[PDB]
């Protein structure tokens, strides 16, 4: 009653897969490896990263990244798969805002990176919504009570990036200092970014 | 589909398993980890097979219990090898001799999907929308907290896409619409059950109707 069903191991079922297409032409030379390549070195929160240190620098870039996401994007060659049509949402003073995609794990893959194993968790898909201010502060994150949490729930094309706030102690300071601040967490809206004491 | 992959509002799991900026790793944590993602990319733009909609959907199709011990990965292993075994590419024969042990796969689907609704209204920013109280077998791309619910309109999309409910079986009918970034209030979607602000879902037009 309620058993697991008997399966192969996950590793022998995944390459059984890949033997089955491949073994029939139908997986060109090198594909699967291109892809892994992508994903491991191209799709990186380091490009997220760079557009928010350029938006908190330049004040006509910011307004193109918050009115046409994609166009923003697409100046620095970042746009790609799960991530061709983006909107990126500002917190303010009074607003926080968190991205999940509750019916998987739908990210904006190119600028945040695949997602991570604790984002695509049953826990986050259920919580968040519901609850995101316990979620946050559980991870880490204190969120005061004036300001507004929304939750964007990654369920169509749209792909989604947090502006967060740039905290006080860094005026004057580089892109690339301003970069190494901006973490995959803080784009995914459950971090703020850390200035170091 | 009001299947257990509907996991929003769920209530009784525990922690959220981080803490920010924690090390997550390596992208893959396994040798095998990325050939979901790279298989269903070859199925979609080499060999035509199937959408992404129809990924997600027979994800969703992996009988209950079985979806819930799965880990995620591996729930796209499952679901890229049924979609190749249903569109005639693989058997499940060929693919659990390569295993050398049992592969089961999602359920066969008890819909057919449907067409891209006829009639639909062009919404506007600021206007009020209620989700239509409407119950869908097969694909759809409307979490169930936000069936039946109202809220305003801050985004109507500047593209357009096939509608999911119909891409998402494969019919020939699903067309394009642009979707609705669908502002909730936290107490709309959880009564006072709820420590939030605001929640916005990506809804299709064809999921809306004027409030
Ligand atoms: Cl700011
Ligand atoms: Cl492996
Ligand atoms: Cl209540
Ligand atoms: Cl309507
Ligand atoms: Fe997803
Ligand atoms: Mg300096
Ligand atoms: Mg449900
Ligand atoms: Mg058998």
């Amino acid at each position: 009653e309620n058993a697991a069903p008997a399966q192969a191991p996950v590793s022998d079922r995944a390459w059984a897969l890949f033997r089955a297409l491949d073994g029939k032409g139908l997986v060109p030379d090198g594909y699967v490896e291109g892809w892994k390549k992508t994903f491991e070195e191209d799709f990186s929160p380091r490009r997220g990263a760079e557009l928010v240190a350029r938006a908190w620098t330049d004040p006509e870039f910011r307004q193109l990244l918050l009115t046409d996401g994609t166009a923003a994007v697409a100046q620095y060659g970042y746009l790609g798969p799960q991530g061709e049509y983006i909107v990126a949402v500002e917190d303010t003073p009074t607003l926080k805002n968190v991205i999940v995609c509750s019916l998987c794990s739908c990210t904006a893959w190119p600028i945040l990176g695949l997602p991570p194993t604790w984002y695509k968790s049953f826990e986050y898909r259920a919580r968040v919504v519901r609850e995101p201010r316990k979620v946050l502060s559980e991870m880490g994150t204190e969120i005061a009570s004036d300001i507004e949490i929304r939750v964007y729930d990654t369920t169509a094309e749209t792909r989604y990036m947090v502006l967060p706030q740039r905290p006080a102690g860094t005026e004057g300071w580089s892109q690339e200092q301003l970069q190494e601040i901006v973490t995959k967490d803080c784009l995914i809206g459950v971090a703020i970014p850390q200035v170091p004491t | 589909m009001d299947g257990v992959h509907d996991l929003a509002g769920v209530q009784g799991f525990g922690k959220v398993p981080h803490t920010v900026n924690a090390d997550i790793g390596p992208t893959f944590h396994a040798e095998w980890e990325h050939l979901p993602y790279s298989l269903m990319f070859a199925g979609v733009a080499e060999l035509g097979a199937f959408s992404v909609d129809e990924v997600r959907y027979v994800v969703e199709r992996m009988e209950p219990r079985h979806y819930m011990m799965t880990p995620y990965y591996e729930r796209y292993v499952i679901g890229v090898a049924t979609l190749m075994v249903e569109k005639g590419i693989l058997t499940q024969d060929e693919l659990e001799s390569l295993a050398g042990g049992p592969f089961p796969l999602s359920r066969p689907s008890e819909s057919e999907g449907r067409p891209a609704p006829v009639e639909t209204t062009t919404f506007e920013v600021g206007q009020r929308v209620r989700v239509r109280d409407e119950y869908v077998p097969g694909h759809i791309r409307m979490p169930a907290y936000c069936r039946g619910r109202v809220g305003t309109i801050s985004h109507r999309t500047t593209e357009k896409w096939p509608f999911p409910d119909a891409i998402g079986h494969g019919r020939n009918d699903a067309g394009e619409e642009p979707t609705y970034h669908v502002k909730f209030a936290a107490e709309e979607l959880f009564g006072s059950d709820t420590d939030g602000g605001s929640v916005v879902v990506d809804l299709f037009e064809g999921y809306l109707e004027p409030a």
